[PDB]
RNA sequence: AGUAGAAACAAGGGCCUUUU
């Protein structure tokens, strides 16, 4: 492995893909964690914060949050490693039956 | 001895050297006696004399379509159009094309119209003002009528093309507008006639032909329709080989190419080709909007029935014209002491002081006419429509008849707007003249007219298409770039390196050769050297730029890293033409220089542009000439606007890079942002408490004051 | 769920489609045009004759079937009425040009080219300004010996000169160049001579009656004849100048490979053998004057100033014996004056005033609108001295475009360059200092025979051509440049013996022969074009004698 | 900070006022995009005629005031002016400036610690240049060219790609406070993003010039130019110093920027996927689409998935475009048919069943396309137009260079075009074995004949008897092609015609979505095939490098 | 671009593009509602599962 | 940090070891090695009868 | 006077709008 590509584990020359759940050392400016959160129902009670203290969450939690321009959401730090396209492939293939 | 520049076209051929008959080394030459005689060649090019009333207008409106009469001299322009033939025409080429074609084009224009902002009618040349009737840039005049919407009824909400038209529809049935000015009403007939108006401008900025004096700016209601219209066009040339409208250059002759040996393959030994160099004449002036609205209605007929409201509604606008007369005339003593000056409104009073020229061509048009303007129900103009014309054009070389086989004769060509070129095939000229004679009555079928004089022919290959000689090479007129190697206008950085591209782009399609691309380069360089005021430092030369320049030379160790416009010599060549000297020269300049003028901090520096910034890119002084004239309440709401954008930019950076979206207004991105700054600062940056909170007192000061004033 | 509805939404609102035509709920699920009243009756009324209902169009349209037959007898029957005519050119020749007649079409450019005389010093890089040099020339004397009389041999407002140069003396001898505003200058610079405004409103049936306040009767220009003067100075604007580096020009950069050291040979033979030429002198005068003109013109509006008539040059370089590194000089042909050059707008006009130097008396059909008067005396010997004065304007377009007369020598190398590189890959092989020296080019007439020098000596026609282009340029040489094509293609075709037509070859002769109006440059190339065409008679059809 | 308090001061001032309050409420935050237009608008006819007027006054330029009482500039050195306390109308915070005070700043003036940024900045010109000093010139030569015209790039780029994949780049490096959800193709390439990211991050710059230089280092220019000899982006940038219409200064260019490699590398796993796949017999396209989101390979430093850079790439090979189809990826009209590529210019027509003879009496079927319709068709440096009409080939004219290429190229446009009396009566030496199905998949009879015509040259020779043969007719001497693919003889083929000159390429800026079937074969809403298995080289063994094949 | 379809082949799954798009043409309804019907039915889809 | 022709030389690095894994220490391709070779002398040659 | 063209300029607003 390497600094540089701090995402990828070399075994065999196989690669493998490290997920972006917690950010150590050498990984950089909250674009690791972002696989570990994901959007859920709005809450006003929650707090808003800021893109730096969004490590000090802890997992399972709620927060309020800006997004890009004129935009605010929800978030919670639980991922979903799930995808879409099997869930459409397979659910496709049960039904020309 | 007798000196004649033209002996040298005997031991040498002619393509070769016709660039040296175009005076393009010099400058070009620069009404309503123009307007006048252009709407009587209208009204007479249309061959008959039938009329109607308009209950809207009460006016007389002589019908151009499908109602020719008056037979006589058919070789001069007619502008009656059967509609039959024309759709023939259209099918023949449907049929070519295959099936499912004009449906595909309507789908992928939808496709675009529909999502479409209705922002871009900024972008494009001036128009005609409804409100001050002028001739403004298209951004005001849309400002304007917005501004004005608002004040009648309510703000425009819409984001998107649709819902503008439909409001513009709309708003051709209200009964009372407002709009403001130093905050005049007007009624419906008004506005109606107000919006329909278009004006003239004397632009023709290209030499080309110099018939072309003057082009269209239709209003503010007519754009998005004629934009449609265009799109539609546009779609359905593109997929022509017969048309070379669109593309530039390499493509049209890459197209030419192909078809000529297409010809020569397909054409047996018992048969000879022929070639045409064509001018249509009065193009704008017969093609007729009525013939364009059967065609749409014909396209749109398989498709949704939403493309069929829409663009029929650009044909029936341009059925209902009205034209614009500039400046009137001007009357003077014999002496020429004096002089008085009159409007077109009043010549209808002075019709007597007047030349009997004008007499005779302005007491016929006095039914027509209306307060300073013309009711032309028929006709064009320039720059309106052209693809669509094209269109029209191409569905005759598609022509083909049980006649023109049964005497192994055909014809083919590549058409461009009022331009096209014909290729006919026959086995005698006996034949050959039979098929150019139909070609020609197919033509003046659907107004279609073709120009005698300037119009030749020729065996094979010898013509010319677009200033563009043809034989068995290809010549570069190579004068028709020539104003393009020259100093743009816009700062010292920029024009070089532009220049260099031209002069790299002309040596690559237009074959310019070395020593002249060298000798061009040269002169570019010394014309910016002598228009920013600027010499280099060895020069003899001393002035105010000089001066400090030879002070502080002693301080450099090589002078050959230092720019143009700081007195630097000139290193780039041929080989070095697509890299500006900025990267060529930064291993040469001393340490010391390179910094100060690639310092981020510079007051002058303001951001196609390949090119480098620096401190040279500035930005020229605006004019003043406005400061006397009371234009400045317009000045105000600009100045509003720039200030809410200003500040929504030093709040977010990026508004100009990546186009703002969300669900939330300004005021709140605005105050969520601050107050997570002051957050972030306040934990950790150099902040207090005090700071922090009287930050929050006044955002929710400003955030209640916002939302109680209205 | 809510995290793939996030993406879609943020995409759709990149793409201005999240709106309820997209994402409409059930009930806005038609989305259509508001037609409204007035429209539709229109609509209605713009229809063609047959149909007056869009129904019935849309009816028509939408169901139309394609009738071969009636078609094609709609398509014959329109050709049998229109009998469009071919003409051969073979069998219609085309007859010579009838040019107007008249007087002769007299001088027009602003400054004198051949008759014009100049005085000459060395120039110093302290000095180097047109204010200073102006005096530097007043100093020695010269300048101030001339003395005009009342006499003059021609022209009008003889005083009204006069008196203009003795304030020019003045203001010069002040180290001011600027004049005051007299009766005198008033009257040549045009100050008062703006129209008068006068209202509508304030208008009435007598008042018209007491001043007659008719239609201004636009008095065209007048036709003119073929001038013989013209052959004079192409001939004259061929041969050197005894100086050169007249055009200024930049340095030339590095070379790397075979490509750049062939270009930056060529351009140095080229620009060497243009710069020692008399055209090249006057474009040079011409850029550095108008340059002047332009500055004071931006700087010094509203004031009449003093510009001189200048030029920068380098004497030729003689062998390594005698004076090496020949010296530069600055020539002086003569003084302009402007006036009030407020340009509030393009295409203005700004009027100015030329004093030049000759020692050559004038002709009346050639120098009409010059005034001349004997000055006195000049050395070389003694020679008698005149003064050619006139009156003029110009404009921002005229100044930006003579400023940039670089132009020509674009043109000529591109010309040059193209045919040495045609001639050199038909034989895969270096031929360009032959084909300059060798290949012939035809350049005239001489007792009834052709002429011909190498292409190396023929440049100065193409660049005398391309600087009168330059000069000469109007909507009259642009028709008739323009119109001028068919001919060369149809002599073309003849020469490759293609069997040409044409529709109406008289009504284009019609049209060229019409824009040939007091306007030197056309009347000589057309009078040139007939004798090409006869000259070619002798080996070509498709032309009438 | 106090700054930010001033901020929020005119934010307050600014409410107050009801106009600015109303916009600043109604609505969303794009319309500022469109109240960006209507403010600071004004443009010039002839800005070289206006600069040259404009910059001759004594202070022509604006600029800012407070840089420059903190730049400590004065208004004199020795004696010249360098701007005056004003303001300009549409600023009203700048002040106007003369020429000779940027020389001022320049010469002495207010000095930065660094400036190598620039090089990043714009590294793709520095890479030109970089490019043209590794050059070893050679002599110049005189002679006639011959340009074929075509669509091509100009510009060299590693990872190129959409510019969806750019707005969002252009942020995470730049503006991350207001950057938006983070998309796939973050996550997936983060440390691109983190490189990006690691240069420009502490630094005095100006963005927007950084993001306008990014653009740039990600775009491709796509031109249809002129062009001779090999095809890469290396070359075409600097085109215009290498060759003319009548001039050529040879030089070698063949090792640097190590393009076409990837290129072939990508169609080389493309074949073998394809292959393996189609050792299946039923699930071949899941098979292919699982191999495809299988694998990884290396570009550079950094590790890309194949079909990401699948859908970035144009090379229009038999092998890109099956691939491109199983993931729903739009193309263009391109066909192609075995090693040659085709492309139609006009016509139209519709499929026609017809049959034949293999050996005596064995009934085939075969189709072919009703009504007359025009093809391009290019092979290895050879060009052609041709025509087809009714299982006929009518007319083709070629402009190559080679007689082989000729040879062949006429040969597969023959069977293209069903043309002669085999497809009629097919010879002896075929059998059914060699018919089709190798273990069960069929074979239409054209890559039958392919593949018979590869086998030996004989049978490229009796095909092309099977096209007429004639005397050649005075004149037409030159324009005529003989059996070994001479420009001239005393008898020659029929219906034939030879030029100097390669034919000008087409050109269509269309898009169409395809599909394809379990025999991997695409179609295009219609019978016509653009691209199968049978086009492409039989088997070829190779180790590629960097590559991850993460599937059993 | 130039499609609906293509343009909802951006974020969606063309199998639920095409299964839209013969639903649209079943009922014949404009093709600019191939979006709306293709998010719903992927909806479904990631609501069961497996 | 220091260098000529740095391109040649990193890319003649990669074929070597792609030679390498091809187990064969041969290179087929020959742009960078024969430019290298040929720096030193390289050009044309005409007869002295063609003179 | 003049320019140029098939009409416009020959200042306009209330004091303003110098180096090959």
């Amino acid at each position: 492995w390497s600094k540089a590509d701090s995402s990828k584990i070399y075994c065999h020359g196989i690669a493998i893909r490290v997920p972006l759940v917690v950010g150590d050392e050498h990984m950089d400016t909250s674009l690791a964690l972002l696989e570990g959160f994901s959007v859920c129902e709005n809450d006003p009670r929650a707090p808003m914060v800021t893109r730096q203290d969004l490590i000090d969450v802890g997992f399972g939690q709620k927060v309020r949050l800006f997004v890009g321009q004129g935009s605010v959401r929800t978030f919670k730090r639980t991922a979903s490693q799930r995808a879409a396209s099997s869930d459409v492939n397979k659910n496709v293939k049960k039904i020309k039956m | 001895m007798e000196i004649n520049p033209y002996l040298m076209f005997l031991n040498n051929d002619v393509t070769s050297l016709i660039s040296t008959t175009y005076p393009y080394t010099g400058p070009p030459p620069m009404s309503t006696k123009y307007t006048l005689e252009t709407i009587k060649r209208t009204y007479d090019y249309s061959r008959t004399s039938v009329e109607k009333t308009s209950k809207v207008f009460n006016i007389p409106r002589r019908k151009f379509c499908n109602c020719l009469e008056d037979k006589d001299e058919l070789v001069k322009p007619t502008g009656n159009v059967d509609i039959s033939s024309l759709l023939g025409l259209a099918e023949m080429m449907e049929k070519r094309m295959g099936e499912g074609f004009f449906k595909h084009c309507v789908m992928e224009a939808e496709t675009e119209i529909l999502k479409m902002h209705f922002s871009r009618l900024t972008e494009g040349r001036q128009t005609y003002d409804w409100t001050s009737e002028r001739n403004m840039p298209a951004a005001t005049a849309l400002q304007l009528t917005v501004d004005a919407i608002k004040e009648t009824e309510g703000p425009f909400k819409g984001t998107t093309m649709l819902e503008y038209c439909n409001k513009m529809i709309e708003m051709l049935d209200w009964k009372e507008i407002k709009f403001k000015k130093v905050i005049d009403s007007i009624k419906h007939d008004e506005f109606l006639i107000r919006a329909l108006t278009i004006n003239t401008m004397a632009k023709d900025g290209e030499r080309g032909k110099l018939q072309r004096r003057a082009i269209a700016t239709p209003g503010m209601i007519v754009r998005p329709f004629s934009k449609i219209v265009e799109t539609v066009a546009q779609k359905i040339c593109e997929k022509l080989k017969e048309s070379g409208l669109p593309v530039g250059g390499n493509e049209k002759k890459a197209k030419l190419k192909t078809t000529v040996t297409s010809l020569n393959a397909r054409m047996n030994s018992d048969q000879f080709a022929v070639n045409i160099t064509g001018d249509n004449s009065k193009w704008n002036e017969c093609q007729q909007p009525e013939a364009y609205l059967a065609l749409l209605a014909y396209i749109t007929k398989d498709s949704s029935d939403l493309m069929k409201d829409l663009c029929s509604v650009a044909p029936v606008l341009f059925c209902n014209k009205f034209v614009k007369l500039g400046q009137g005339i001007r009357l003077s003593n014999k002496r020429k002491t004096k002089e008085v000056i009159i409007k077109a409104e009043k010549m209808g009073k002075y019709k007597n002081l007047m030349r009997e020229e004008y007499k005779n061509l302005f007491e016929p048009l006095e039914k027509y006419i209306q307060k300073d303007v013309c009711f032309l129900p028929g006709g064009m103009l320039m720059g309106m429509f052209n693809m669509l014309s094209t269109v029209l054009g191409v569905s005759t070389l598609c022509y083909m008849d049980e006649e023109l086989k049964a005497k192994g004769c055909f014809w083919t060509g590549l058409q461009s707007s009022d331009d096209f070129v014909l290729f006919a095939v026959a086995s005698n000229w006996s034949n050959i003249h039979w098929t150019i004679r139909r070609f020609n009555a197919v033509c003046k079928l659907i107004g279609i007219n073709m120009s005698l004089e300037k119009s030749y022919g020729s065996l094979p290959e010898l013509f010319e298409f677009t200033s563009m000689f043809f034989d068995g090479e290809f010549v570069s007129n190579l004068a028709m770039e020539l104003p393009a190697f020259t100093t743009a206008g816009v700062n010292e950085g920029v024009d070089f390196t532009a220049a260099m591209s031209i002069i790299k782009t002309n040596m690559i399609n237009n074959s310019l050769s070395p020593s002249t691309a060298l000798m061009a380069l040269r002169i570019c360089l010394q014309e910016f050297r002598a228009t920013y005021r600027v010499h280099p430092w060895d020069s003899r030369v001393k002035g105010g730029r000089m001066k400090i320049i030879n002070e502080f030379i002693k301080t450099i160790e090589n002078k050959d890293g230092l720019l143009i416009a700081d007195g630097g010599k000139l290193m780039n060549n041929i080989s070095t033409l697509h890299i500006p000297e900025e990267v060529l020269k930064f291993e040469k300049m001393d340490e010391q220089y390179r910094n100060r003028v690639f310092n981020p901090k510079n007051p002058f520096t303001n951001f196609e542009n390949e090119a480098v910034v620096s401190t040279h890119s500035f930005r020229t002084r605006a004019n003043r000439t406005l400061l006397n004239t009371d234009m400045r309440a317009m000045m105000a709401e600009e100045k509003r606007y720039q200030m809410v954008c200003d500040m929504f930019k030093s709040v977010f950076e990026s508004a100009d890079i990546n186009p703002p979206i969300g669900a939330m207004s300004i005021g709140e991105a605005i105050e969520e942002k601050l107050l997570e700054r002051a957050k972030m600062k306040r934990d950790i940056g150099a902040i207090e408490d005090s700071e922090y909170e009287e930050i929050k007192d006044i955002i929710r000061d400003a955030k209640k004051a916002r939302l109680e004033s209205r | 769920i809510f995290s793939f509805l996030a993406t879609a939404a943020d995409f759709l609102r990149k793409e201005n489609m999240f709106n309820e035509i997209f994402l409409p709920d059930n009930e806005e699920t038609i989305i259509e045009m508001k037609k409204g009243k007035t429209f539709l009756e229109l609509r209605d009324e713009s229809v063609p004759l047959p149909f007056q209902t869009y129904e019935q169009m849309k009816d028509y349209c939408e169901k139309f079937k394609g009738n071969p037959r009636e078609l094609a007898s709609k398509v014959s029957q329109m050709q049998s009425n229109i009998k469009l005519p071919i003409k051969h050119y073979e069998q219609n020749k085309f007859r010579q040009i009838r040019l107007p007649k008249g007087p002769m079409a007299p001088y027009t450019h602003k400054f004198l080219m051949e008759e014009a005389w100049m005085f000459t010093k060395i120039s110093d890089p302290e000095r180097s300004r047109a204010g200073e040099i102006l005096i530097d020339f007043f100093k020695k004397g010269n300048l101030s010996a001339i003395r005009p009389k009342d006499k003059p041999l021609q022209g009008k407002y003889p005083i009204h000169y006069k008196n203009l140069w003795n304030q020019i003396k003045a203001a010069i001898a002040d180290r001011t160049m600027v004049i005051n505003e007299n009766d005198h200058s008033e009257f040549l610079g045009g100050i008062g001579r703006a129209s008068k405004k006068i209202p509508e409103i304030s208008l009435t049936q007598d008042v018209i009656t007491t001043e007659g306040l008719k239609q201004s009767e636009n008095k065209l220009p007048e036709p003119r004849s073929f001038p013989r003067w013209f052959n004079a100075e192409w001939m004259w604007a061929i041969k050197d100048s005894d100086l050169t580096g007249w055009v200024p020009m930049a340095e030339y950069p590095p070379a790397d490979n075979e490509l750049e050291d062939y270009a930056e040979h060529l351009n140095k033979t080229m620009e060497g053998v243009l710069q020692g030429t008399n055209c090249a002198r006057e474009m040079g005068k011409c850029i550095l004057t108008v340059g002047a003109l332009m500055t004071e013109c931006r700087l010094f509006p509203g004031k009449i100033k003093v510009v001189p008539i200048y030029a920068r040059s380098k004497e030729r370089k003689s062998m390594q014996e005698g004076l090496p590194v020949p010296s530069e000089m600055d020539c002086l042909f003569g003084i302009c004056v402007k006036s009030k050059s407020h340009l509030n707008k393009d295409d203005g006009m700004y009027t100015i005033i030329t004093f030049e130097f000759s020692i050559r008396e004038p002709n009346l059909e050639k120098h009409q609108k010059y005034t001349v008067f004997e000055a006195g005396h000049t050395t070389v010997r003694e020679v008698p001295l005149y003064l050619y004065c006139r009156t003029t304007a110009l404009s921002k377009i005229k100044n930006d475009w003579l400023s940039k007369a670089r132009r020509c020598f674009i043109t000529t190398m591109d010309t040059v360059e193209t045919i040495c590189l045609r001639e050199s890959a038909k034989a895969e092989e270096n031929l360009v200092e032959k084909t300059l020296n060798e290949k012939q080019m035809w350049i005239g007439k001489k007792n009834g025979e052709l002429i011909a020098q190498p292409l190396r000596e023929a440049l100065r026609v193409q660049l005398v051509q391309q600087f009168y282009f330059c000069i000469y340029n109007d909507s009259q040489l642009e028709g008739f440049c323009n119109e001028q094509k068919k001919i060369l293609m149809a002599l073309e075709g003849d020469k490759k013996n293609k069997s040409s037509f044409g529709f109406n070859p008289e009504g284009l002769l019609e049209k060229i022969e019409e824009c040939l109006i007091n306007n030197p440059m056309c009347l000589f190339m057309a009078q040139r074009l007939n004798e090409l065409v006869i000259e070619a008679s002798k080996r070509g059809a498709k032309f009438f004698k | 900070m106090s700054l930010l308090l001033t901020i929020a001061k005119e934010y307050k001032r600014l409410c107050q006022d009801a106009k600015a309050a109303q916009m600043m409420t109604v609505g969303t935050v794009s319309n500022y995009t469109t109240f960006k237009k209507w403010t600071t608008s004004r443009k010039e006819k002839n800005p070289s005629l206006r600069m040259r007027w404009a910059m001759s006054s004594k202070f022509p330029i604006i600029a800012n005031k407070r840089m420059l009482e903190e730049a400590q500039i004065p208004k004199e050195h020795n004696n010249v002016a360098l701007w005056e306390d004003t303001e300009d109308v549409s600023k009203r915070d700048h002040v106007l400036a003369s020429a000779s005070c940027i020389n001022y700043w320049n010469f002495c003036g207010p000095c930065v610690n660094n400036s190598e940024v620039i090089k990043e900045v714009y590294k793709s010109r520095f890479g030109r240049l970089e490019r043209r000093k590794e050059i070893m010139w050679k002599e110049l030569r005189f002679t006639l060219v011959d340009r074929q015209r075509r669509r091509v790039d100009t510009q060299p780029v590693e990872q190129r790609l959409r510019t969806g994949e750019i707005k969002d780049l252009q942020m995470w490096t730049l503006f991350e406070d207001e950057a938006p959800l983070a998309s796939k193709f973050i996550l997936d390439n983060y440390g691109l993003v983190k490189e990006m990211r690691s240069k420009f991050a502490n630094k005095p710059l100006n963005k927007e010039v950084v993001a306008h230089m990014l653009e740039k280092q990600f775009n491709p220019e796509s031109r249809f130019l002129p062009v001779f000899g090999a095809i890469r982006p290396e070359r075409m940038e600097l085109i215009h110093a290498l060759g003319g219409e009548t001039w050529i200064q040879e030089a070698n260019t063949a090792g640097i920027s190590n393009v076409d490699q990837r290129k072939n590398d990508i169609r080389a796993v493309c074949r073998k996927v394809c292959l393996a796949a189609n050792a299946s017999i039923m699930n071949a396209k899941s098979k292919l689409v699982e191999y495809i989101k299988s694998t990884s390979m290396r570009i550079g430093e950094t590790e890309r998935k194949l079909e990401e850079l699948i859908l970035e790439t144009d090379d229009v090979s038999p092998e890109v475009t099956l691939c491109k189809s199983a993931l729903g990826g739009q193309l263009g009209k391109t066909l192609s048919f075995g090693p040659m590529l085709l492309k139609k210019i006009s016509g139209s027509g519709v499929k026609v069943k017809d049959t034949v003879y293999i050996q005596g009496v064995r009934a085939v079927q075969f189709e072919y396309w009703s009504e007359q319709e025009e093809f391009y068709g290019e092979y290895k440096s050879a060009t052609a137009l041709f025509s087809r009409k009714e299982r006929s080939l009518e007319w083709i004219t070629i402009g190559g260079g080679i007689n082989e290429d000729r040879k062949r190229l006429l040969a597969m446009c023959m069977i293209f075009c069903r043309d002669g009396d085999y497809f009629k009566d097919a010879p002896a030496t075929i059998t059914m074995a060699d018919l089709s199905t190798k273990l069960g998949r069929e074979i239409p009879y054209q890559y039958v004949m392919m593949n018979w015509i590869q086998k030996s040259e004989d049978n490229l020779e009796a095909l092309l008897y099977s096209r007429g043969i004639v005397e050649t007719n005075p004149g037409k001497m030159g324009s005529s092609m003989g059996i070994d693919g001479s420009k001239r003889a005393i008898k020659s083929l029929r219906a034939v015609t030879i030029q100097s000159g390669k034919i000008d390429m087409p050109e269509s800026k269309e898009k169409i979505h395809l599909e394809l079937s379990d025999n991997l074969e695409a179609f295009d809403s219609s019978g016509r095939i653009v691209a199968t298995i049978l086009d492409l080289p039989s088997d070829k063994k190779v180790t590629f490098q960097d590559v991850s094949f993460q599937h059993p | 671009s130039k499609t609906f379809a293509e343009i909802a082949e951006a974020f969606l799954e063309p199998e639920a593009v095409r299964i839209a798009k013969e639903a649209v043409e079943e009922y014949g309804d404009h093709e600019r509602k191939i979006i709306q019907i293709g998010i719903h039915f992927q909806v479904c889809c990631m609501f069961c599962d497996e």
